[PDB]
């Protein structure tokens, strides 16, 4: 059992009020059962999930993505629950990192 | 380097439902082009790239039949491996398999592979020769024996040497527009004073294809690999990739550092500095 | 184009 690594990032560098895509990339995890939520101000967004694939080392990877438009007010995060984690992993989206 | 066609199977047991779930995805290089999921109602092999939709109903009907056969046998295969490991029917277990052909300059197989894994550990691999197998443990040795008994290595070898490279060449023609053009990275360098002690310089590569790329930081012909943070290469969402490399530098010294970007789609390696 | 022939376990 290996834990998920999590990256939350935008497809293009983020300009307030310009339409973009928000990505949560989750990888290096085993087993494959996992819950990946994009959150806006702490609430689940309706985001499409890629098909379950895996790497040379058998560890799984998923992309959870949706259209969004950044602005000064709205806070985004990604929340990952896995057998390997006692409490949910939350990574906050920083437009810079 | 070389073009490749590869399939990733995942069978997972579901004790609560008293069944199993079978996933397939198919890849040419770093581009997904098909999926299957035995949980889909009326499950079929589905297209997941623009270029594969052009195939006819006979193509989709065969890939679907193999998928469904693969799903039904892999349910017993999970039960078989449970037995060999004396495991309870209370636990979920996973059976992974990956196989593909790389394409040699001549139009023949360069390298072919066919490995499987149980709960994420190597189980059996077909050896480079495509004539023999290697087994991880006692369970896998039992499985290795049956394969030898049934001359399975020749069937994999025939597949990898014939059909696999035949259809890989077929697919590289079908999606030439996408699979065989390089997208160079769009690059920029950002500056964030993140403490009093040090300024963060961050070198971005965005929207590049394929996945392979080289990010490095320099200062007076001296590489700063040791010091820089390099994120895992991640998907853009549109079939391209992104990556960044950050390093911390003394205040006043930002323009003394250069970021180096090597990728297939650049005429020659790139050299950026901040503002 | 997937492999028609199934490996045994």
């Amino acid at each position: 059992a290996r834990p998920p690594k999590v990256q939350v990032y935008s497809r293009h560098p983020a300009e307030n009020g310009k339409p973009n895509y928000l990505n949560c990339y989750v990888s290096g995890f085993h087993p494959p059962q996992i819950e990946i939520d994009l959150l806006k101000n702490g609430e689940k967004m309706n985001a499409e999930q890629s098909d379950l694939s895996f790497s040379k080392d058998w560890s799984f990877y998923l992309l959870v993505h949706t259209e969004f438009t950044p602005n000064a007010v709205d806070q985004y995060s990604c929340r990952v629950k896995h057998v390997t984690l006692d409490k949910p992993k939350i990574v906050k989206w920083d437009r810079d990192h | 380097g070389p073009h490749s066609l590869s399939y990733f199977y995942t069978a997972v047991s579901r004790p609560d439902r008293g069944d199993s779930r079978f996933f397939i995805v198919g890849y040419v290089d770093d581009t997904q082009f098909v999926r299957f999921d035995s949980d889909a109602p009326n499950a079929k092999m589905e297209p997941r790239a623009q270029w594969i939709q052009q195939e006819g109903q006979e193509y989709w009907d065969r890939e679907t039949q193999i998928s469904k056969d693969n799903a039904q046998i892999n349910r017993v295969n999970l039960n078989t491996l449970r037995g060999y490991y004396n495991q309870s029917e209370a636990g979920s277990h996973t059976l992974q398999r990956m196989y593909g052909c790389y394409l040699g300059p001549d139009g023949l197989l360069l390298r072919g592979y066919d490995q499987d894994a149980y709960d994420g550990a190597d189980y059996i691999a077909l050896n480079e020769d495509l004539r023999s197998w290697t087994a991880a443990d006692m369970a896998a040795q039992i499985s290795k024996r049956k394969r030898e008994a049934a001359d399975e290595a020749e069937r994999m070898r025939s597949y990898l040497q014939g059909r696999c490279v035949e259809w890989l060449q077929k697919y590289l023609e079908m999606g030439k527009d996408t699979l065989q053009r390089a997208e160079p990275p769009k690059t920029h360098v950002t500056r964030h004073p993140s403490s009093d002690l040090g300024v963060t310089l961050r070198c971005w590569a965005l929207g590049f294809y394929p996945k392979e790329i080289s990010l490095s930081w320099q200062r007076e012909g001296q590489d700063q690999s040791q010091d820089m943070e390099l994120v895992e290469t991640r998907p853009s969402g549109d079939g391209t990739f992104q990556k960044w490399a950050a390093l911390v530098v003394p205040p006043g010294e930002e323009q003394s550092y250069t970021c180096h970007v090597q990728h297939e789609g650049l005429q020659e390696p790139l050299t950026l500095r901040w503002d | 184009y997937m492999n028609c022939s199934l490996p045994t376990y």
